[PDB]
């Protein structure tokens, strides 16, 4: 007996796809001088991939869903290469002698930090969208292995705790039949994807994705607001005559 | 020469004054502002409909002259979910000068809305050799807001 808020109506069958992501380590070991030098070339090294890979997506997202998300991405790449971080950033590793990914942190940190003192849900999700950026910047220096949804062969459905507007550009829409996740409800575009796409996705799940595993076979109600898990050819033929009814209607 | 001519009714205001970064610093391309005093979004230029906001508030348009704009109604205005507006047009829709696009409810989202201010740009920048910003007041679908080369 598992209810989500159901963002758009229609049924749908197909493997489930679990999204995996290991926590970021974050060293407070303070450095040496030594190391400062080191630890920004390190910064720079790191910075220079995100850079490029970063434009990558921009790329995808402007020929997939069009120059309406091709901007967004600018506006992300812009604010990172602000010179206001470069200085910051090199300011505390200079002056406080901490590493890259424990003083760059602060400084994405301290930003969106300051947003969410805002009193305000919309300022407050955009706050959402530049916390994104710094907490990817931590895996690029680190160099941590990324999924990318732009890797699915298969159709599957799409299961994850939460989608950021980062993955929803250089995501596959013909090969993904639908988008279950637990997030908050309109989250930023997201849902609102659901809407405008007209397919069919839950977003208020709650703790779906704790009970799926990769290349499990689910069937998405959308309409009863169910989800079955692993169901007999007798369930689904039983489900197929109710599918034919609202056609019919 | 390339004249765009006022989407909707109102005020011309500088892009730069709009309460939105990625506007106010193009990031979405260049153009202008108007606060709006009408009830109606019309084609801008004879071309066809390209993408129309699930939460009709906003849309693309593509001129026969190859120009690609943007006028999206406020800011912020998604988060209202379509209250207030009407599409009257479709995607991929052709349209000349002045044919509707959508209607809407100025009283109900000057209430509601964030801002009425309304970017109308250029997301082509890199294919325009002139932008030349107008300035004043407009009338829906008769007066010019931008002339390009
Ligand atoms: O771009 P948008 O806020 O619908």
């Amino acid at each position: 007996m598992i209810s989500g808020i159901l963002a758009s109506p229609g049924i749908a069958f197909g493997k489930a796809l679990l999204l995996k992501e290991d926590e970021i380590v974050i060293d407070r070991k303070k450095i040496s001088a030594d190391q400062v030098d080191q630890e920004v070339e390190r910064f720079l090294s790191g910075r220079a991939k995100a850079s490029a890979q970063l434009e990558t997506i921009k790329t995808k997202a402007g020929e997939t869903f069009g120059e309406e998300k091709e901007a967004i991405f600018e506006g992300h790449i812009m604010l990172l290469e602000d010179e206001e971080l470069e200085q910051e950033i090199i300011a505390l590793i200079k002056d406080k002698h901490m590493t890259a990914d424990a003083a760059a942190h602060e400084v994405i940190e301290g930003q969106a930090s300051a947003l969410e003192e805002l009193d305000d849900e919309y300022l407050k999700e955009r706050a959402a969208d530049v916390r994104d950026i710094g907490k990817r910047l931590l895996r690029n220096i680190l160099g941590l292995k990324i999924i990318d949804l732009s890797a699915i062969q298969d159709e599957v459905i799409l299961v994850a705790a939460d989608l950021t507007p980062s993955e929803t550009a250089q995501l596959n829409l013909k090969k993904v039949l639908g988008f279950i996740t637990d997030a908050g409800g309109r989250t930023s575009h997201t849902s609102i994807m659901a809407r405008s796409l007209e397919l069919p996705a839950i977003v208020g799940t709650g703790s779906v994705t704790s009970q799926v595993k990769n290349d499990d076979y689910l069937i998405l109600d959308a309409v009863n607001n169910q989800v079955y898990v692993n169901p007999t050819n007798e369930v689904i033929d039983k489900m197929r005559a109710v599918q034919e009814q609202v056609a019919s209607e | 020469t390339i004249e765009i001519i006022a989407p909707l009714s109102g005020e011309i205001v500088n892009i730069e004054d709009v309460p939105d970064v990625v506007f106010a610093e193009k990031i979405v391309g260049d153009g202008i502002a108007i606060k709006p005093t009408g009830n109606k979004m019309v084609a801008p230029v004879d071309g066809t409909i390209g993408k129309i906001f699930e939460t009709n508030h906003a849309f693309s348009i593509e001129s026969d002259s190859g120009v690609e704009l943007f006028v999206h109604f406020g800011i912020d205005t998604v988060e209202l979910k379509g209250e207030g507006f009407k599409r009257i047009a479709e995607e991929g829709q052709r349209v000349k000068v002045g044919d509707t696009v959508i209607e809407f409810d100025l009283p109900l989202l000057e209430e509601k809305a964030k801002s009425t201010l309304t970017p109308v740009v250029i997301s082509n920048m890199d294919e325009i050799k002139e932008l030349i910003k107008l300035s004043g007041s407009v009338t829906v679908g008769e007066t010019p807001v931008i002339r390009i080369k």
